[PDB]
């Protein structure tokens, strides 16, 4: 029996008093350098408490892991995916994994920066979400390694990623850019630009291409990840709202935003276009179309437009970004393929249908890239017995490949249908190579922030097979390379095939 | 309508045709290169170890080279310079409970829903009827409520650590240690919100307990210690070790276990203990991880054991005094209790339980010579 | 030789093994930082190995410092015997007296080369990072794009090779 | 902090003392009539407590519901199933549902019978498991109704099943056979025979046929149900063990077992093979082989053999069951199809490939059933404008269809390729029709246990469409019948189409 | 190997080709014909209602005709003859908490896993240290231990109802009511098992508490009432109603809430309350279903309200006497408590809480005239 209606208390009823949890003391201030003042009293959109946060995420996990462990496994979904996509997912899942990971630290920094309890609380949920995402991306690679057609790379990307050049650029946008700098600049890189402009649309697009390529594992996980992203957008919006009524905002916000925007697009523009168009059999949409909608229209227009009332304006480098875009991903794949022995994934030359698709969507593609790929195939780039690596063609044709000192994006000025700009400076006994006016200014103004050693500096004078060997770029048989210049089941290249080529790295800037 | 490659006859046939005859590598175990802590590699480890992209220059890192973008001035994204402690490998740590995101939110969610059913049951059962009004109105509302700010401060002390931790395993443990603290602060308010619903005239506003925390005497040194641990410490390990292996292990344990958990029952209050049960469950869970990181990995490090123990003993001494001060001011609360609630004999035994537990579980692990009688006597000095 | 192990790294752990006093270890670490770290380093000869070598030197200084110093000094004195708080405050004061971004970067960068842990205690050092970085950025980020690149190249002092 | 290692208590540590929970008092005895005595020291195989039981099942549920809600729905798995199989599942899931349901009550009766706390506990786990299974079978119909190609019937089988004759037999083996009689006879019908001989192997077989026919929903659910079955077979085995050391066992056990075996096989032998072979497009295995393996080998041989030490012998009616088995399913489908307007599902005539398959596996199939199906198709049985229902062919060719008074199984002795037995008795003003020697003895010895009114008795003198209308056998448009003689999406039969035929039911026994 | 129709190109092509243009019926709602209790049909209702194959001759059945096989003698599988209560439709009942199997086991599993963590935390925290040894060794061990037999008997009272229930909705509620009872009995043993592990010399054997139940004075009339409710009642409704709306509502609520939950805290025991919290949460959950069936559906039946109330009042009188005798004998336990534990004023207040709660929640719903003072005085006669 008894008397009194069953009653309880929910998240909102507790959250109502959360702002009051913080109290005043002289040293109650952020531990991180910043030009800005995050207003105390700043509120958050989602009225969450730790227990309700856990419950909402647990239900999602239930669904996700249920699908993966039961039906998808029974359907052998880890196997029935196009070979090319199995390879792309090694990079997509592990590279995204590092962004999820650094985003945990970034939001810890933002939690520290915020003075209002609600704002700290908003960043806190994202701290927990990014841990969730780290483990989810890790799980995608775990699953493909456990149940797929080629586990190598999926099973050790955390260490095999270190052999190649594309990884350095990923660390710039999704690791260091997220945590090294004024907390606000990091927030712009992470939330306002990174998540709002690239990650949010990318995650869903990835599920589209995955599905097209027979992969139902990625949609299951990535669609679950995307359900948390709304709260992260709010955190980014809140960052701007929190600092907008301070004099520092008028002086600094737009340059931090412009620098963050350039930073993010510099890598994603060529890389994501490359992963989509060249890492798939079935295509969903040409990247030129996608990029314009995502960056120029959706983000550059609408999203940013909602921040105009806080003094935010369109990045001054947006025009430059659009101009450099068109051929960016095509230019990059040439280098990624030429340097295939340095990866932790297998790559393929575009087949006849793809070349036709490329030309139809990018007039002039065949005359430049198409002919080159055909020449490389004739030289025997797919065959272990050829003794040919495309990098050899770059040397024979006087086409040096440089690494941008700031973004880490590889570029070949003399070949590129895109940018073709190159700036080389010598300073205090060291030379630096830049690919654009924005990154050049970043280094000139902040040289001590950009001292990253490039692949050619570290591997200088080293023979390729010894680098691959020391960095564990081999499959379990201890001889066959993880990376390959084709996605077929045989004629796989071995360490000895690489050793016989006797490719010894040289620092290209030494030509100057 | 969209055609999926797994089910579309045309696309699937193309996919199937491209597949090799068998997997291209038999090694189907993701983090196979990770040294397992136990007999076989666990999921917790596979999904966590080496997620952090540290280079070899941060002990245990597998990458190479500098970070790509550093702070203005040159400070590294993560660097050895952020903590005094040194080690042969930052990736050594293992949460003994193996908590990655999934099991962590799973358990917390179970506690949340059961909490909801329990309250629904408690209210329907009319169990509030025999709770002493003075205990409820003064002690739970003001004094237990004031403690919310202690836990909140301890929660906030973790912010810098979330940013600076030198490995994935340490970062994950640290984040959960901090998230459990804010949860406890929220559970203290939730209880007050519940009382406001079932008890007419009970005010859930944090005004009273906040004023007690910021301006009262019983929690004066407590607040001073918390403000210090949180905002005066810039070393993520000093923060984590000092909060969990000194301050909370002594003051927090006394307040939660030896005052509220021990005394609320004498006032017909099974409500507060329901929530303290969660707090104590969380304390004991974090302890395992705190001990693994600070003692098993750092304090027992094969090359830096002596060094690390010197630093940890240093921090223990540094924080032991304000911790004692915190306990000492707290002794003042006993005088406010209704006559006959406790006596000096029970308070003394409770103090010894906390000190003895702390010596066995923490102090002794780094050879810190704590004098139990000396500590208890110093605290007893504040009884009235 | 390799990426993670090579002749130069080997040569350095041997030299580090010979340091037997806090002062000689701290001096070698400080000299190392002036010689091999930041864009202002005296030489780029150790570009591929300095980050790791520095860490090994730091370990030696740390260990010797913990043995040498009493508890209060371990918390408040630099490895060279200076009062950390005094150095922190004076350095921040110089930074706040900086008349432009050029003077400012020299103060911050130099502070790092000289006091990075285990020289200065971490608590004081990171409090310095907090204060110094703030002023450096306030100065650098003001009218960030006003100076044309041709002039900025000259201000920085690069030799344009192009 | 601590002082003592973290400790807890598990199910088994609590179970160690469960047998002692029951205590002695004069009236501590079963409330149900029984010839047997379940030994009060009987132990159970699974050492479970309520909490651990719940956790075990909760883990299974999250996996299952995760698959259904996430991946399977994303895959449109509710739709991409062969039409014939969509229909088969209306019957398979709803009919099995009543079995699970009555099994709850059966185990309640058994829990009351058991005197040992442990034995009661085992039966109790099953009570809860059968509740789980009821909601699971319900969910399968619910899922196909919500997301499938034809919701009618899936959406209301609990009331539309009452129109047809196949449902009557289902209630005998899986409803009344489970709960009406000596608790031990009920246990033999449920556990020793029903689950051990039919359900356990059937559930798995269903998932194979479902998978072959594009159905991934049923495997996800039925594979989950299967994980609980071993506990139930342990219950059946324990029932025998608990009563074996008492004098009553030697006198009665093999008789109750024989009666239970015949009861179950009488319905399942023709029905299961019919649902599999005629209810599918793609075939997994010919029923003749399956039946022989399940009933003769696995059960009658191995399974039963294990109970020999308790005085259990293979049922005396086994050879008779094998004799009548061969053509049983084929003979019955003719009847189900002829009476198609009385169902709650759509039936199809075998296509040309199936006809070839049937003749290949059942020589003589074509000249009997093949000819009949071809004649019916020629008469326009699939066409609503034909004015023909196969029931009419039976009337024209003098082949009365009867309903066995005991098993409720419909039989046509004059046309059957299998058994032709027909025994008709008049007793106290009423006639009774039997199809076999075993059921005849059951009625003669226990007439009051078998008074079930048959469809011809209930529908006597009624025009077909009036019966279908009253019992809600229509689709949502209130015109089209749920049941159909084809599985195509066009030219569906209407209530008026049936009314125009003026088919009025006659009680076949009135001809004697 | 196994080719699946959903993924196999050739097989899927065949299936796809046979598929209709759109679904053959737009009514995609299973259970659409069931009358919703609430705004819209719930999953609970859809998956449960009409699963029982009753014919129209058992109130509310949708089928027709006799059962296919009955008991020797002719007893129907299910029939009106198995209970005195009558209704317009046995399918009207709805568990207000809407529990079908999935949510029921989900919640219990959460409670099981959190119980495990709580115990791990309690043992690690050394909380037993302040528990009174006498209360622990005498009261929890023997007296609370003995109560396990009461709950076990109550669980067993449900066996016949599991077999005889006349609808799916009543059967599912009934089974869950019984399953919670056996769960409680096991939780009492679980505690004794935990105590045996953390307290040297504590014996988890049930011999002592069992002898207290089968031979002691304190639980004599309780055991007698339980034995009768379980084995002397052959009417499934009399059993469920008299167990939940009479005996357990008065005696069980007194023992769990007014004796143990009220007094255990005074002996430094937060362990027993952790489990009693589960029992009270379960009791309050069951109450809503018991109330819906017996009052909303049966007692308020548009045709049989007056009849059903007459029968339920008859059962209340029938079982109130042995329930009062149960409480009366239980009063003897107060004399065994250490002097100063409680008093006649507290005991009287607690009795009135139970009685008033019972009158409000059960007795008044059927117009049963209970005299609160007469009942309390009748019980207090076993005290002094
Ligand atoms: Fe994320
Ligand atoms: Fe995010
Ligand atoms: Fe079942
Ligand atoms: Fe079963």
């Amino acid at each position: 029996a008894a008397n009194r209606a069953p009653t309880s208390v929910n998240a909102q009823e507790v959250h109502r008093w959360l702002q009051s949890f913080n109290w005043d003391f002289k040293n109650n201030r952020t531990k991180y350098a910043t030009k800005y003042k995050m207003a105390n009293e700043t509120k958050e959109q989602f009225k969450l408490i730790a227990k309700e946060y856990a419950r909402m995420e647990a239900v999602k996990d239930e669904r996700q892991f249920g699908s993966l462990q039961v039906a998808l496994t029974r359907l052998n979904a880890g196997v029935r995916v196009h070979p090319k996509w199995n390879e792309t997912m090694k990079v997509v899942s592990n590279f995204l994994e590092v962004g999820e990971y650094n985003a945990i630290a970034a939001t810890g920094m933002l939690w520290d920066s915020a003075q209002a309890a609600e704002q700290k609380n908003g960043y806190l949920a994202q701290v927990l979400d990014e841990i969730r995402h780290t483990h989810q991306c890790a799980y995608v690679n775990y699953y493909f390694a456990k149940n797929g057609q080629d586990p190598a790379g999926h099973n050790d990307a955390r260490r095999t990623r270190t052999i190649g050049p594309l990884w350095k650029g990923m660390k710039r946008v999704f690791s260091d850019g997220f945590i090294s700098g004024d907390a606000v600049e990091c927030s712009l890189n992470l939330q306002l630009v990174g998540e709002a402009c690239f990650t949010n649309p990318l995650i869903v697009a990835v599920t589209e291409w995955a599905a097209a390529n027979g992969d139902e594992i990625t949609p299951t996980v990535f669609l679950s990840i995307e359900t948390d992203e709304l709260r992260h957008m709010a955190n980014g919006y809140q960052t701007v709202v929190s600092i907008a009524n301070d004099p520092a905002s008028a002086k600094y916000l737009n340059t931090d935003l412009n620098n963050a925007f350039w930073t993010q697009q510099k890598y994603f523009t060529p890389v994501l276009g490359m992963l989509f168009e060249y890492g798939s059999k079935f295509k969903v949409e040409p990247w030129v179309k996608t990029w314009d909608r995502w960056v120029y229209e959706d983000w550059g227009g609408i999203w940013i437009g909602r921040l105009g009332k806080y003094g935010v304006e369109s990045p001054r480098s947006l025009k430059d970004a659009k101009q450099d875009a068109y051929w960016a991903h095509h230019d990059l794949y040439l280098l990624a393929y030429a340097l295939w022995p340095t990866g932790f994934f297998r790559l393929a030359l575009p087949d006849q249908e793809e070349m036709e698709w490329f030309e139809a969507n990018y007039p002039g593609w065949y005359d430049h890239y198409g002919k080159i790929y055909e020449e490389w195939r004739a030289r025997g780039c797919e065959d272990p017995s050829s003794g040919f690596i495309p990098l050899m063609w770059f040397i024979e044709n006087n086409h040096p490949i440089y690494i941008d000192r700031v973004s880490q994006v590889p570029f070949c000025p003399s070949l590129a249908k895109g940018a073709s700009t190159l700036r080389v400076h010598e300073y205090n006994g060291e030379m630096h190579t830049f690919s654009d006016q924005w990154g050049e200014r970043m280094w000139l103004a902040e040289p001590e922030r950009y001292e990253c050693q490039n692949i050619f500096e570290q591997y200088e004078g080293r023979e390729l097979s010894e680098v691959i060997a020391e960095l564990h770029g081999l499959r379990s048989d201890g001889k066959t390379l993880i990376a390959q210049p084709h996605v077929r089941g045989d004629k796989l290249w071995t360490l000895d095939d690489i050793k016989r080529l006797n490719c010894v790295f040289k620092n290209p800037v030494k030509a100057f | 309508e969209r055609r999926r490659g797994l089910t579309d006859p045309e696309m699937a046939a193309v996919i199937l045709k491209a597949l090799p005859e068998a997997p291209l590598d038999g090694n189907n175990k993701m983090g196979y290169f990770v040294t397992p802590r136990w007999k076989r590699l666990t999921e917790y480890e596979a999904l966590t170890v080496y997620a952090q992209p540290n280079a070899d220059w941060i002990a245990g890192g597998l990458d190479w080279g500098d970070w790509t973008q550093k702070f203005h001035g040159g400070r590294p994204s993560w660097g050895n310079e952020t903590t005094e402690l040194r080690t042969v490998d930052w990736f050594k740590h293992r949460d003994p409970l193996r908590r990655w995101h999934a099991p962590y939110v799973k358990d917390k969610a179970e506690e949340w829903r059961y909490t909801d059913r329990f309250l629904q049951g408690y209210s329907a059962d009319g169990q509030i009827r025999a709770m002493n009004p003075t205990w409820r109105d003064e002690f739970i509302n003001r004094y237990w409520g004031a403690f919310l700010f202690n836990e909140y401060g301890l929660f906030n002390a973790h912010s810098q650590g979330a940013r600076e931790a030198l490995s994935d395993v340490t970062r994950v443990s640290l984040a959960f240690w901090g998230f459990d603290k804010i949860d406890i602060a929220q559970m203290i308010q939730l209880e007050r919100g519940f009382l406001a619903k079932i008890v007419p005239g009970f005010d859930e506003s944090t005004a009273v307990p906040k004023a007690e925390w910021t301006n009262g005497e019983v929690y004066k040194s407590a607040r001073l210690a918390v403000e210090g641990l949180w905002q005066e410490v810039f070393d993520w390990n000093e923060s984590a070790f000092s909060v969990h292996a000194v301050y909370d292990a002594l003051f927090g344990q006394f307040v939660r276990r030896e005052f509220f958990q021990r005394l609320a029952p004498r006032f017909g209050d099974n409500l507060t203990p329901f929530f303290i049960n969660q707090a104590q469950t969380y304390f004991q869970i974090a302890k395992q991880g705190v001990q693994d990181l600070y003692y098993n990995c750092l304090g027992d490090d094969p090359e830096f054991s002596d060094y690390n123990r010197t630093v940890m003993r240093n921090w223990t001494g540094k924080w032991l005094e304000p911790t004692i001060a915190a306990l000492r001011d707290f002794m003042g609360l006993f005088a406010k209790l209704p006559a006959g609630t406790t006596d000096k004999e029970e308070i003394t035994a409770s103090l010894y339980r906390v000190v003895d537990d702390w010596i066995e579980d923490y102090a002794s692990r780094i050879d810190f010579k704590a004098d139990r009688d000396q500590i208890v006597k110093a605290v007893l000095a504040g009884l009235k | 030789l390799g990426i993670h192990s090579n002749d130069t790294r080997d040569a350095w752990v041997n030299k580090i093994a010979h340091v037997n006093t806090l002062e000689k270890a701290a001096e070698m670490l400080k000299q190392f930082r002036m010689d091999h770290t930041t864009p202002f380093r005296n030489s780029y000869e150790l570009d591929n190995d300095y980050l790791w070598i520095e860490a090994k030197l730091e370990e030696k200084v740390a260990v010797l410092k913990a043995r040498a110093f009493n508890e209060v000094d371990f918390r408040h004195k630099t490895a060279f015997g200076e009062d950390a708080k005094s150095v922190l405050d004076g350095t921040v004061a110089k930074m706040n007296a900086a008349k432009d971004k050029w003077e400012a970067e020299k103060i911050h960068i130099g502070f790092r080369q000289a006091y990075k842990p285990p020289i200065m205690p971490v608590n004081y050092f990171l409090d310095g990072e907090r204060q110094l970085g703030t002023r450096l950025m306030e100065l650098r980020n003001l009218n960030y794009y006003d100076t044309p690149l041709e002039e900025l190249r000259k201000q920085r002092g690069v030799r344009v090779v192009h």
